[PDB]
């Protein structure tokens, strides 16, 4: 097949070098993360207590740490033969598009990309493994932000309950006029660091994303 | 926003009689009791003003004043700022208006629960008092929404045509 | 929108909230009435001293009704959910 | 229809680009039929092409940082 | 100097619906311009910002009713809360949770997008 | 998720609540009851002389509770942070 | 005495338009009214219930109208004369300047001048009106809270008497629980509203600041 | 000794001027200002109601005030031989900032000085002027935090006295159920309008501050 | 042998100047450093009574002693030999991070060491030094976070205990219904100037950093 | 005085640029003993003089602003 | 890894200009074999190798500070 | 310390800057053993070398005031 030249391949290349940094981290790969560690902090009870560029550095690097197998699958698949000048730029597209595809749809929903498609007006697909680009970003996106907030919300419930009994013991004994918050608060950073909130939780998220 | 502020301080006078005015202490955090009846009409109020227009009016009021005001040298007028200043005046004024059942009705029941001490000074109307207060205030709000819906249209004119004098009288003020 | 769509909104709203928390307002009163006639016939008490039976009382009460509270919310919302392209018009 | 059309493109320059290159090419080895002055004229008409590329790259993407920069 | 008028002219048909008639007549007024019986070519001073009104209109009216569930939940929630003796209690850390199960759990994000769709549409 | 699930998730947090709470407010309660019996044969009290008592008792009661008190906390939220990738499907 | 370029003279106008907010409002003109109606929500007994967006939108109108002969005398002085360039630009700013000095001694209490003038060490000298701005400014916020505090609990002493006598009914008539503060309440704004006070605030407000 | 080129010179100017707001103002002027202001706010039982503006302002005019000698100190020395070009900025720095190492000596506590000294483990330094500048100020901000908390307090007792007092008396009254704060705040503001507090507390202040 | 050339080593120490104070100083010492400030802050009863920027510059000066020995180390195994030009960037970079990459080492936790390197893939190390800086580094900010915590419920402790006991000894006598956080914290701040909880605070987290 | 001081220097280079303005319209029209690398060197002191002024102009309502909007 | 790419990409870059550079050295210390046809075009094509590096680090580095402003 | 390393770096650029203006100034003055071809390479290197400081000097006040304006 034709071949672009050098001049426009570079182009082509550093536009990409846009979007792909940006758009394909915000809305592709730990947008969950960010939405669940963004939640945990307001549960902890102290808001902005962690510094917000050590979390989106963790967050990163666990990103990096989740997808490693489907990066390296596309990175062998694309830059090697792209390295040996075995294939095109435009094949080598869709070739490294392919397995981030098919993980992408590994974790969708099922209504979301029906909706879609019925709101797009695109014809019945008989097999699954042919939804383009076009159809399959939203789904993943919508599915992404339903399944964070109830992690969210799940990680929200205990310290929930620990505020609740607390206050309730404090009024029985009679301490109207008395924050809970701010005696509550160290008994959740307690119970926290004790039971190993972070390690765990970070490792329960990667094992959910992992299946 | 008069019509608006009007509106807020209504719904939130009546949270106040029944358990959301506990912020008489000092200075809390979060106020512990705003979102819980004033944001049904600090934002139902908004709705009313988009059944006649929402801009349109406003609008029509700007290429008038241009009329009365051809932009120019004359010095701005004295003697309107604190008219319309002392106009609220009304914050309160239509506020107890609307809030004339309610905080009627509500206190009758106050007086009502005090007189059985008479018979058991121990009524524990911190046990008592707050459940049976919010049941009718709650009910209350349901059964007194259409009182409302023409209530807010008297703001709305009334600020209108205090807006409507000020900008069409004050060019022939100078 | 005639100003009827604007306060029929305003009613199951406060309705949903009438129903919702009626069988819990009732069984904090009931539970105090309960304890306040205690409160007579050697009347001996500190303040209230219902505070901790009344917790537990509406703390049952949860798990009595459960389900049928949350599931309140769940259909409401969908009713509204459905006439959004349809309020505006 | 819009990354069909703007494949098709960069599918014309990288075309017209191959063009001047291959009748570049043809003319240096001796082949008879090929004009200088032709060949120049297709390599400034690719550069030019080429230059409005980038232009219509550089606004496209300004604006779309622009309107994705701002806070809803 | 014809294709511009050729490209405008569905996306002025389009937009037409979405305007309101009670706009149109105020811009109209605003602009004196001719009312007639049948609507025909509106001009474009007057066609845009009545689109603009009317939508900023109907997107502030598909918000109010998207709040209103939150604040039924955090009326609830601050009422059970206070008929216990818990009146101190900030109620935002405890409705933010069955806010966001609710929204969750009745599937909110979907219905949303298809709502608004099908609002847009017709 | 089934709303189901949720009432299951609330019952199961909300148990722990009664569980956890159950020997400081029954100790409370029982030495209100334990005074009141006892404010009998001349009955003169001065307004309550109760509360006092309550905090002794409660506050022995957290002691010797202790690490329990605290174990069944470590136990249900590793649980829960466990199933989470089993809360999702 | 010479002008200035033009870029320049552009130069500080700009800057000196930064210091608006606080050089010439917050510490000049409604420093006490603020104070005011902030008092004036808490003994009203409805925390945060007259929203702050309004109330200090409210408190600008007041107090442009009642520096309106003060902003008026420098419109025919300053603005008319520059406008004839008979007057150099630094000129008008000095000139604009010393009928408010003589506005702030108004409102300025008798014995807080002299406190600065000991603490800058510029000595006593002689001539009321021959004082530097170093000492006019800080002595006229310090007057100002003075000056606002006594203003304030002229109103605070009705609305508590109205409290106190409420409560006092209550033990005579066997309410001896007793909620004070939500039987109270309703009260207070009947009488408040009745009597409209806000024409009676606004009107003391006008003649206690011209004194 | 040579001088450093313009280009340097002016490069360094500039960039100090970023350092500015922080190492001049708030690690050396009146963060002791700003802590007891916001501390009595705090005590005078509503908050937000002396602007922060205006609080900001004040603080700077105070402070300004109290650093005459100091300034007046430093500008001869730096300006006076450097406005004519006859000594470098270079020295003509480290001999201007030497006095305030000097003022800063005198306010800070002296027994801090040698725990920082041995926290950064540097080598017996015979003599109280040799101290290195890196150490000075760590050991400055701690004192004047302490010095402000000690303040603070000192500013509280009377308000908690005034509190217990009206709340004891109130409750033995006969009525048990009214807020004291809502009562209270009134006397209180009362009694500091009679007393004056706003010009004695500045002047002590002050006082202490320089000594 | 083989280096790097004048305009590429430039660019990459351009490119490491944007890092390396942002991230390379967020994450690596005075996270925790700035969590404790912060949580100290809230334990008060008072929202910035220390302001932002003295307890960042506070944390920074702490940091930087803290960090001392470390950098002489890197300075003089890396600088002298790179100074002198008898050593090439792409190993003097390395033999630089050596001793951080020991420190972060040292001051890290097995199990969150053991479960990154479980997730990243990689169980073929033969002793804890071997491991490579991408895992090491969010193992050491996972324990960092913990070990902030850890202090910081110590910190919490004694104006929790303070709180308490005021409360009690307050509603005892009949005064259940009044706030007692209005007059706690005058106690709470004499306590904590009287204990000079800053410099000792200061001295027990520099001994913490040295384990 | 920090009054005094921003005065002084203001109205230094107020001046410095009308007389760099002055030179530049006394050569304009022709007038004897004015060199063209002088008035380009007055004028292009004169910029810099602009641009030095307006730069810390910039950085000191910054701090004043960075000071000024903290919370208390 | 990113790390690897990194360092092999600045790698091959370095080793392209100092073989531009050694080769420019060789035909300035007079030794025959270059025909200034090379070294020209080698030094050009090490200018575009480090322009295409300049470029792809001001991207990587608007996009991590993009990437690390945003408000959580 | 990082001081005076700052210090040092400034102290250097400006000896480099005055001994390229030094040599400028020799070469003006018709002081022999100048040849105009090291005055203009003196005075790109002590340009260049401003340039680079100036760059470091924006990166840090940047990276300063982004660490101060946390929270």
């Amino acid at each position: 097949g034709q071949s672009w030249s050098l001049s426009v391949q570079t182009l082509v290349f550093i536009t990409s070098l846009t979007f792909l940094p940006a758009i394909l981290l915000m809305m592709t790969s730990f947008t969950r993360i960010i939405i669940v560690f963004g939640l945990l902090r307001n549960a902890l009870g102290t808001p902005s207590a962690p510094p917000n560029q050590v979390l989106l550095g963790l967050a990163l690097f666990l990103t990096f740490f989740i997808m490693s197998p489907v990066i390296d699958k596309i990175y062998v698949d694309a830059y090697q033969p792209f390295s040996e000048q075995k294939i095109s730029m435009q094949e080598a597209l869709d070739k490294g598009a392919q397995p981030l595809r098919a993980f992408m749809l590994r974790q969708t929903r099922e209504a979301d990309l029906a909706l879609f498609a019925r709101l797009a007006n695109s014809g019945p697909l008989q097999g699954p493994e042919a939804v383009p680009m076009r159809i399959l970003l939203p789904a993943y996106v919508t599915s992404e932000l339903k399944t964070a907030f109830q992690i969210g919300f799940t990680i929200f419930i205990p310290f929930l309950i620990i505020d609740l009994v607390i206050a309730s013991v404090l009024m029985a004994l009679g301490m109207m006029m008395v924050p809970p918050a701010t005696i509550a608060l160290p008994f959740k950073l307690m119970l926290f660091v004790l039971v190993d909130g972070w390690q765990l939780l970070m490792g329960s998220l990667a094992q959910s994303f992992y299946s | 926003q008069f019509a608006f502020a009007a509106v807020r301080t209504a719904g939130e006078f009546i949270g106040l009689q029944m358990g959301l005015s506990f912020a008489t202490f000092v200075d809390p955090g979060s106020h512990l009791n705003m979102p819980v009846l004033a944001r049904i009409m600090d934002m139902l109020a908004m709705l009313l003003f988009l059944t006649f227009n929402g801009h349109l009016w406003l609008i029509s009021l700007l290429v008038d004043t241009f009329h009365t005001l051809p932009i120019g040298s004359n010095p701005v007028n004295s003697n309107a700022f604190m008219a319309l200043a002392r106009a609220g005046g009304l914050i309160f004024l239509n506020g107890l208006m609307l809030a004339l059942p309610v905080i009627t009705l509500l206190l009758t029941l106050n007086l009502a629960l005090g007189l059985l001490n008479r018979m058991a000074p121990q009524l524990s109307i911190f046990v008592i008092g707050f459940p049976l207060t919010l049941t009718v205030g709650i009910m209350l709000m349901a059964a007194l929404m259409p009182l409302i819906a023409p209530f807010c249209e008297h703001l709305f004119s009334e600020i209108f045509n205090l807006l409507a004098d000020i900008v069409s009288e004050m060019p022939i003020n100078n | 929108m005639t100003p009827e769509s604007v306060m029929m909104m305003g009613t199951e709203a406060m309705k949903v909230a009438l129903a919702l928390a009626a069988p819990l307002l009732l069984v904090a009163l009931i539970t105090g009435l309960i304890i306040s006639i205690l409160q007579a016939a050697t009347q001996i008490n500190e303040m209230t001293l219902s505070f901790i039976p009344k917790i537990v009382a509406v703390f049952i009460a949860i798990i009595v009704a459960g389900p049928w509270m949350l599931n309140l919310l769940l259909d409401y919302v969908r009713t509204l959910f459905s006439n959004l392209p349809y309020i505006i018009g | 229809s819009f990354a069909g059309q703007l494949h098709a493109a960069l599918d014309r320059i990288s075309d017209r680009q191959a063009a001047a290159r291959v009748q570049a090419e043809k003319f240096t080895l001796g082949e008879p039929g090929i004009a200088l002055n032709d060949v120049m004229a297709d390599m400034q008409k690719a550069s030019v092409s080429m230059q409005m590329g980038i232009q219509v790259r550089n606004k496209l993407v300004a604006a779309y940082q622009e309107v994705m920069s701002m806070q809803v």
